[PDB]
């Protein structure tokens, strides 16, 4: 048969709802555990930073912005200015939306 | 997650609620009526 | 790769004199001095955090304080220490700490 | 300290050195001559750079 | 009236240099120079003779915190000025303003709190869950107020000895009257 | 291009 | 009829949908994601309280039928049930079958799931125990 | 927590931040804001005195629902209210939390009448720090005239040795 | 201190074990392991420290240590640091440890 709670009701519905026990259990809680990771970075002189963005451009042509700044960590501004100063992002192609270095640096 | 938030209480309670208040049973009717207090038999 | 504050040590400046004398004698080239100061400095770390019990506190007065580049310069006057008890007194000295972030 | 803290201008590529050579030649309000050009960066004699700039 | 006077406790002037700054260099030359590039985008300063403390920034502006008065600002201000000509930069006095003052003072009566948020309420705003300080903000001047059940008052938020001062005496009365006890 | 979460009966 | 859908047919509608599980994949953009997420959340024993209400104030005491009759209010009682959580986790390779295990992070633990309107003098009810002089002590007729 | 405080039936902090999680600094923010517009408005349209309806303390709410959390008689939550009623009086602790001359009083009340609930299961119950909670029953130890009910000792219900030493 | 003496002969052989495969891709003779051991022996012996068995600007024998800091508070007088794995020097006498924990009093 079911299990009837023989106590007082106000002890049961003291765990219930608007109530002062903040929950404790560490399930499903992606939120505090993916917003602990924070990216902070600097702005690296300019020639170190192409240096950078031709050898990992030598490494693989094609780069998205996420990748790319997970890769050299640096504030999304410099290394955009960085991206279309010397290169572009694919508009239409097999591989758009991913920076591809310009054609007059591609021979080096 | 915030269980208090997954768990809707008011589903079940109001739920019930409203198939007992009106007899209207489901989401056929007259499933629930007032009680006839008119006489004992009755 | 770790850090490079280790070179201020009796045996980092033992070890810079030693190389600094074979490069007079010709026979260690640079590039060899380099490389094995940098594994001197991961061997030396490693077997320094790996092995050791003994502990340490430190009372005192700072004087002069710094955080420049990554590192903590701190400046210490009329700091006592404690051994493992036994205390004596320490005129001038000076903290000298890396963050505990691996480097490279 | 502002001198030392910038490293050298001689890159490890020849396309940093066109890069940088394309940039002075746009901030300069008039045409430039070789001697400048080459004395911009750290080296003088010749190389690939100033053929891949013509 | 009023059986004392506010002391200011803290001032906060800042100052702008007119040129460029490298908080690298400023931070190796200097002795008390705190940079962490990865968590604050200056590198922090301080002395001990005003016991002030320099916020450091690139484009050559100059926040001076901790001062007790106007004067110990102005010669905290001349003593960073003099550390920036001596590092190797070059930096003047374009402008130097006050922007903040605040201090505390006490009445050493027990003050009813609950009868100022009541009857001042267009002023104030009184949460003791978060903070146990009564927050009052009045319009004119454009000081704020922390009131406290043992008679400390804390006038916050002004620029000059008029507005502060002016602002004790306006507050006074109104949490004169309120006695516990 | 993955759907992330699904249900599993 | 009431009795026995409080006492046995309540506890087998839980039963029969007691367990939810929630599948996060390996979200592959890159080779350091490949971990697969299971987010379980089964439901255990059922537990109803003594015929009750909570007021405006959020005080919560015993409701007489009397009462519940007077005051207009409903003469219900709360449905609580074991809920235990369960989350694994599995490293995703192509090639090879997902093997979830746990991380024993398991929280456990009664959550109020509503409220049962009690038919009267049911075993629930608080009539049902009562005597004669007790259902008059409660102003409820014999 | 406007909608709690305006009908008489209000809340406190943790109860908002249980369902709902919201930092707490934004959300006094928030609230403050939230009664500057309110109040302006009700100034600009129709007048509405307070009479203690958004007021900082309100302990008086606060005990019956603490009361049924703890599963306790109403001459407990009666002489508690009482008990935070005559708080206002002591300038010792004018200055805490409600939520904390609440349970002080709560746990007074609760050693006068001799209920057999630890002060650890309060404060595991209501998630005030049990040695706040001690701090408060010892800072209240000393009033012991000025906050019991006196009608509670005529009828001889309770007595104040029951108070246990400190 | 014997601990310190024994961490530190440790340290040294461990130092010309580890590399010496390095110094023979170096191509250079047996001796070399030999002569640079016997010279920093003799002045690790010559240091005279642990005994072997072998106006506001910033301007050997002086009292130095190196170490790692795991996290610092700093307050408005105190200004304790959660140093852990180094080595300090105290009047010429070397010492070693987990964890050291300053306490400096601002000026």
């Amino acid at each position: 048969r079911i299990t009837t709670l023989d106590e007082t009701v106000g002890v049961t519905m003291s765990h219930t709802g608007m109530s002062m026990r903040s929950d404790n259990s560490n399930f499903l809680k992606v939120g505090r555990e993916k917003a602990k990771s924070n990216i902070k970075s600097i702005r690296m002189p300019k020639k170190e930073i192409l240096d950078y963005l031709f050898k990992l451009f030598d490494e693989y042509d094609y780069w998205s912005l996420k990748g790319l700044k997970e890769r050299t960590r640096q504030p999304e501004a410099h290394l955009k200015e960085c991206l279309d100063k010397v290169a572009t992002l694919v508009k239409k192609g097999p591989y758009a939306f991913k920076y591809t270095l310009r054609p007059e640096y591609k021979k080096l | 997650f915030n269980m208090k938030l997954a768990i809707n209480a008011k589903t079940i309670t109001s739920g019930l609620k409203y198939a007992l208040a009106t007899g209207n049973w489901g989401e056929r009717a007259g499933v629930s009526q007032v009680l006839n207090r008119y006489t004992y038999s009755s | 790769g770790y850090y490079e504050l280790y070179r201020r040590s009796t045996i980092g400046n033992s070890l810079v004199d030693a190389l600094d004398t074979l490069i007079s004698d010709g026979r260690i080239e640079a590039s060899l001095a380099m490389r094995v100061l940098e594994t001197f400095d991961k061997v030396v770390a490693e077997t320094l955090k790996d092995n050791t019990q003994s502990k340490l506190t430190v009372k005192g007065n700072l004087d002069t304080y710094g955080f420049c580049d990554d590192v903590w310069t701190f400046i210490v006057k009329n700091c006592q220490v404690t051994v493992e008890q036994s205390v004596i007194s320490v005129d001038k000295l000076r903290i000298v700490a890396c963050n505990s972030k691996k480097s490279e | 300290a502002l001198q030392a803290n910038q490293t050298d201008i001689s890159k490890s590529h020849d396309s940093s050195k066109l890069l940088w050579a394309t940039e002075y030649i746009q901030k300069k309000g008039k045409p430039v001559l070789v001697n400048e050009l080459l004395d911009y960066l750290s080296m003088k004699k010749d190389d690939k750079v100033i053929e891949l700039l013509k | 009236t009023s059986g004392i006077v506010p002391t200011l406790q803290n001032i906060v002037a800042t100052v702008t240099l007119g040129c460029r700054l490298d908080l690298k260099t400023v931070a190796l030359h200097a002795r008390n120079a705190e940079y962490n590039p990865k968590r604050f985008a200056a590198v922090i300063m301080r002395i001990r003779e005003p016991k002030t403390t320099a916020l450091i920034f690139a484009s050559g502006k100059m926040v001076v915190t901790g001062a007790k008065s106007e004067d110990d600002s102005k010669l905290a201000s001349r003593k960073y000025a003099r550390i920036i000509q001596k590092i190797g930069f070059a930096a003047k006095f374009t402008d130097f303003k006050i922007q903040n003052i605040v201090g505390s003072c006490d009445v050493k009566f027990p003050i009813r709190l609950e009868g100022l948020a009541f009857s001042h309420g267009t002023f104030s705003s009184y949460e003791p869950e978060l903070f146990p300080g009564l927050i009052y903000r009045m319009v004119k001047p454009k000081i704020v107020l922390l009131i406290f059940v043992s008679g400390k008052i804390v006038l916050t938020g002004a620029k000059q000895r008029e507005e502060i001062y002016q602002a004790f005496e306006a507050i006074y009365p109104v949490l004169s009257e309120f006695r516990k006890m | 291009l993955r759907r992330k979460t699904r249900q599993l009966k | 009829s009431f009795n026995q859908f409080v006492d046995y047919t309540l506890q087998d509608i839980i039963c029969e949908d007691s367990t939810l599980i929630l599948e996060q994949l390996a979200q592959h953009t890159t080779e350091s994601d490949n971990i697969s997420r299971k987010y379980e959340i089964s439901f255990g024993k059922i537990y109803v309280t003594k015929p009750m209400v909570n007021e405006s104030d959020g005080v919560t005491h015993a409701l007489y039928p009397q009462e519940a009759r007077l005051r207009n209010l409903t003469y219900s009682s709360g449905l609580f049930v074991d809920v235990k959580k369960r989350t694994y986790e599995a490293i995703d390779v192509p090639g090879r079958e997902l093997k979830y295990e746990l991380i024993a992070e398991e929280s456990e633990g009664k959550v109020f799931i509503g409220r049962l309107p009690i038919m009267l003098r049911s075993k629930n009810c608080y009539l049902s125990e009562a005597t004669e002089s007790d259902l008059y002590k409660l102003k409820e007729c014999p | 927590l406007i909608g709690c405080r305006r009908a008489e039936v209000a809340r406190t902090f943790k109860e908002i931040q249980s369902l709902i999680h919201v930092k707490t600094k934004e959300f006094g923010k928030t609230l403050n804001i939230m009664k500057n517009i309110l109040r302006g408005k009700s100034e600009d349209g129709f007048l509405k005195i307070d009479t203690d309806n958004m007021s900082g303390a309100q302990n008086l709410t606060y005990i019956p629902r603490f009361c049924s959390h703890l599963g306790l008689p109403m001459q407990v939550t009666t002489s508690a209210e009482y008990t935070a009623k005559k708080c206002k009086e002591i300038k010792e602790i004018a200055g805490k939390s409600p939520i904390t001359i609440a349970v002080v009083s709560i746990y007074l009340n609760i050693l006068l009448f001799q209920i057999p609930i630890t002060a650890a299961k309060v404060g595991q119950t209501l998630q005030v720090t049990e040695g706040t909670i001690k701090s408060g029953y010892k800072i209240l130890y000393e009033h012991r005239d000025k906050l019991v009910d006196p009608q509670l000792i005529a009828n001889g219900v309770v007595s104040l040795d029951n108070l246990p030493g400190v | 201190n014997a601990e310190a003496s024994r961490v530190y002969e440790i340290i040294v052989e461990s130092v010309v074990n580890e590399v010496r495969e390095d110094f023979e891709n170096a191509g250079i003779d047996e001796q070399t392991l030999q002569d640079l051991k016997n010279i920093w022996q003799k002045k690790l012996t010559e240091t005279k420290v642990t005994t072997f068995s072998w106006d506001y600007l910033i301007s050997p024998d002086e009292n130095l240590m190196l170490c790692l800091y795991d996290k610092v508070t700093r307050t408005k007088a105190r200004w304790k640091c959660s140093l852990k794995d180094g080595v300090v020097t105290i009047n010429r006498n070397d010492y070693t440890f987990q964890k050291a924990q300053v306490e400096a009093e601002w000026v």
